[PDB]
């Protein structure tokens, strides 16, 4: 017999933020971005 | 046969063999073999950024 177990977790997080303000007239523009990529893998084998 | 004949006499040894027991002990024979193997592996990683 052999009994085999594997566990695996992967996480990624990314953020971007930008804001601009001009005065002359007056103007503003802004943006926000957020991100995640995530993976889980579990794999097993058993022989008898 | 009364005359020698190697084959027909040899049949005697085929059927009955060459010898008989004049002394002996009778008994029991016990033979045992036991063999065990175990292999065990563990791993656990963490990485964080």
């Amino acid at each position: 017999f052999y009994n085999s177990t594997w566990s695996y977790v992967k996480h990624t997080s990314t953020e971007h933020t930008s804001s601009s303000r001009k005065r002359s007239f007056r103007s503003s523009s802004s943006s926000s971005r957020s991100y995640t990529s995530h993976t889980n893998e579990i794999h097993k084998g058993k022989s008898y | 046969p009364l005359e020698y004949n190697s084959a027909l006499y040899s049949r005697i040894f085929d059927d009955f063999g060459t010898h008989y027991f004049t002394s002996g002990s009778l008994g029991g024979v016990y033979d045992l073999l036991y063999q065990f193997s175990s292999e065990e592996l563990k791993n656990s990683g963490l990485t964080e950024e």
